[PDB]
């Protein structure tokens, strides 16, 4: 499981995001006994948190997920071929750090709960 | 008490782009789908358009599918019909109206309940 | 669209029954026909929902019922101020909604 | 998280329907260090007994789920503005908690088996 | 939820897939204060484990999940009648023990990330 | 030894409303999907509904698909039509046959392999 | 529909081919062709299914056959007993199902 | 520098079985998405056939939508069409062409950028 | 198809636009209309993609435009070598991709 584990990490976004599979098998696993057991208890949880993040969004089950929320250019300005031809994750992570909790609120908040309630609506027609 | 106010209303040219509004009083704006349900001078009535209570939902005939764009302000109170490329066989009395469709939480509205003074258009 | 007759008539005091014929897919497969009422230079008016219910403020005189694929719109005790024309509307589906009869011309 | 957290409890069924991810998100996180790390395992456990009714009903990933279960008015005469508009979830689940398992079982057994196995054969048609 | 348990273990394969969601109901829950625990936490880790799976796999949320992965004779010529109503599970899984991993393999590499990109591009037609 | 019996025919009117039952006995009902294939007197065979094994999953010809109901009581071994709103062109010798079908834990079935005695049914 | 020659003729222990005629949805995308044999006065008889195979109890002097968009149905050996209807059905996907030939008079 | 160069081209009859294939060379060509299109001799042009940079995903034009297959193969740079059951309307010079879509990670191309020399087919 | 003038013509030195008309559904909705210059006997080449833009290589002198349901490539500077076959292509969304026009012969 462990080969090719971040070996994309200074590959550019696009090539390292055909390699997903890879870092996400590699996420889930006397106070010796207990401080390990501590260290597996909280590997689960950030799973599952990470798994409830993409559950409030309309992205369980998957490892790329497209959704409704426009991109900003105040976010980022940057073409596609500068993003995902000409740049790697961790320089997309550093820059879009500043941003995240905004694309996070907008994924959560109006796309994903008014499409469940318009899929409410839609089923009763 | 419930009272529809249609505007906008007039003359245009075939290829026009006409915007009607209907105001309403009287009762929870939010709380109610609105429809567009068009009358032509010499026949009966025809419906138009739905959108939903959130505004979120738009549903219409496939004679103005790609022409016709209702759409919703809750703030305001006010439902909004813009008319583009207009063609010959869309001359008519346009009413607002509300009903046509529920959220699943509500019993089925499946009519129009309330209706507008109306408003003639005429390509 | 539905096929409604042009036009009736009826005697007052008497009791008149308006028709409405649909296909299967919206009639006979949704009970959902309502009724309005439109008098010469004014907007309609929902008389009847639901085939059988009336809106708050609608005399009893006026009733529905449906047959198969087939409504009907039975004004009981006419009198001169239903002079009117009277539309069906028929819920249909999803990929359309509403489908509307006929005018029908009531005189007393 | 926290912020917002059952603020809807008293408020009606409809209304409080809009905030089921405020109660999602916060679901999820010397014999002192071994009881609260106990603490924490349970809530993993509740989290995933949850998710589990949500997977083997046709529910996973959804925070709203329509289902092909019918009513019954046994269970409950009450109409939808009577239940939406004029209650809370407290008083529905203390109605409801008669019954809750009638339901449960009806959820997990008639639908979802069958529709699971009539997609497994709809798709070798 | 114990009840039934493993009950369809000697059942031919149809008849025994019936029966799925009473093995899955069954898989999620000094000294002897910590043992305990540990064993809770690896339960969910191997539960955790085989979603993972099922997530990387195209089958999240799901107890029957059809795929595009062709059969291969190679790991097995039996026909239908010979495994789902002349065959039980254990016997299919002594069998198909030695090539588990070619078919995860398969399921993972080839079929699941190449649909996800193909819906990705799809997706901005 | 696989007998198939259809019982219901007659004669009916135009809007009619009539019931076919096929009964079946020699072989596991429950394990085979079932057909209704029809032969207009003049005509050759059409093919008229289908239903699963499991009696979950029904198909129809566009010609029926909003009249005619295909159902199937595993218990009883009874497979059954219920055929509304009857038109001219559905007079036939009505057949109950098993296949059509099968689940995806079965070899494909794309067949009628056993037939009925038929039941004539004039409109 | 499938297009099917309305009839055929063959002297007693000659070999006759029935032809079959279908689009390239149906038979030319799956390989379920199917034959039956219909004698006056009874119901059909499915003597061939998957193109080329028999169901049991079925005499060896029916043979099914494919080519492209079209089927076959070589009987030899032909008997005074073979006197039928024989009818073709293809499968022909999820919105339509089955589809059927018209028939062919066999004489003898 | 981009080269096009279209083979297999000749004559046929009505029911042929006719392979054409393109080479490439000058570009990356598991880079970008390949175009089928065909101009009769009297008529201006048509698109045929469009597969993805990965060669997963191939749409048609309706009338030949079961009978013509696009595919490709990026280490050897060559493009294929196999058109099966060719008939009379078919009879065109075909040209390969890279562009008609892109991944989602890349910009639009939603036109044609690089032609071929063409191929010449008489049904 | 989109609808294409046949012909146009102009003299050295002057500008002309070939016009194109399409449906709601292609131009209208899609602000991807591409043109195309054929010389007899070769293949086309991309002189204009995304209404109003131009493949490198390709000079100024060529330009395009929308209105509505209505593209337009405006050629300044006609010269002799300028003689060939114009045509549209519109994106149509995904049920259809791509719909051509009618050649437009320019002379000179
Ligand atoms: C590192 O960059 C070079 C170009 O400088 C590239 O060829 C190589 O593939 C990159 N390595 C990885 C692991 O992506
Ligand atoms: C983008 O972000 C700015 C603030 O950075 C905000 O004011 C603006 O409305 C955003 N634009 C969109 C389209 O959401
Ligand atoms: C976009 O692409 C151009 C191509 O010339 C490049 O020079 C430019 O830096 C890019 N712009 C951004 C904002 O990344
Ligand atoms: C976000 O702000 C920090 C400083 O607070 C800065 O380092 C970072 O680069 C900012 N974002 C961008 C896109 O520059
Ligand atoms: C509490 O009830 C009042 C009406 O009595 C209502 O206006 C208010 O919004 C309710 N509070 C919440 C939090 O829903
Ligand atoms: C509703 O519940 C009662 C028992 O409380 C049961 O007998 C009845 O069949 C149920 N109705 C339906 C429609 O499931
Ligand atoms: C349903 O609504 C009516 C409206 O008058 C109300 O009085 C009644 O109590 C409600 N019924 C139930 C069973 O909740
Ligand atoms: C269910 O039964 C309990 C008593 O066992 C009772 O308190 C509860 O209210 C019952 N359910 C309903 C809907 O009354
Ligand atoms: C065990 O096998 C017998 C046949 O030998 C069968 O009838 C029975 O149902 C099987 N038991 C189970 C639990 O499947
Ligand atoms: C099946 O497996 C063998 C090796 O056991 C392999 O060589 C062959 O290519 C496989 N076939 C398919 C169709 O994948
Ligand atoms: C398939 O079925 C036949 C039916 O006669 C059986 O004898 C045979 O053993 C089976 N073959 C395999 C490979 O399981
Ligand atoms: C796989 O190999 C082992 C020995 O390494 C053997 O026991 C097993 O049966 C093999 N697989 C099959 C299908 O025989």
């Amino acid at each position: 499981v462990f080969l090719g584990f971040l070996g994309a990490a200074g590959s550019t976004m696009g090539a390292a995001s055909m390699t997903l599979t890879v870092q996400a098998r590699n996420l889930l696993s006397t106070v010796w006994g207990i401080k390990q057991l501590q260290a597996r208890v909280l590997a689960v949880e950030r799973y599952l948190r990470d798994q409830q993040l993409l559950g409030i969004w309309g992205c369980s089950g998957k490892l790329i997920c497209c959704t409704n929320v426009p991109w900003n250019s105040s976010w980022s300005n940057r073409n596609l071929s500068e993003i995902w031809d000409n740049m790697t994750w961790l320089q997309w992570d550093k820059e879009i750090s500043n941003y995240t909790q905004i694309i996070y609120g907008l994924l959560e908040e109006s796309q994903n709960q008014q499409e469940k309630n318009e899929q409410d609506l839609l089923a009763l027609d | 008490e419930v009272q529809l106010v249609e505007t906008g209303g007039g003359l245009v040219q075939p290829g026009g782009s006409l915007k009607l509004s209907c105001r309403a009083s009287g009762y929870t704006f939010s709380s109610f789908a609105m429809s567009w349900v068009r009358q032509a001078p010499g026949k009966g009535l025809e419906w138009v358009s739905l959108i939903n209570d959130r505004g979120g939902l738009t549903f219409y005939v496939d004679s103005v599918k790609g022409r016709f764009t209702i759409s919703r302000d809750n703030s305001k109170n006010t439902l909004s019909l813009q008319m583009h490329s207009l063609r010959d066989g869309d001359t008519a009395v346009y009413y607002c109206a509300t009903g046509g469709m529920s959220s699943a939480l509500q019993s089925s509205k499946y009519y129009f309940d309330f209706w507008g003074q109306g408003a003639l258009v005429t390509v | 669209a539905l096929t409604q007759p042009p036009s009736v008539s009826g005697s007052p005091g008497q009791s008149v029954t308006i028709s409405c014929t649909g296909t299967s897919s919206d009639i006979g497969s949704y009970n959902y026909v309502s009724w309005y009422q439109q008098h010469p230079g004014k907007a309609p008016k929902l008389m009847i929902y639901d085939v059988t219910q009336r809106p708050s403020g609608v005399s009893d005189r006026f009733s529905g019922s449906k047959s198969g694929n087939t409504a009907s719109l039975t004004i009981s005790g006419l009198q001169a101020d239903d002079e009117a024309d009277y539309y069906c509307s028929a819920y249909a589906g999803r990929q359309t909604f509403y489908i509307f009869g006929g005018g029908t011309r009531l005189t007393v």
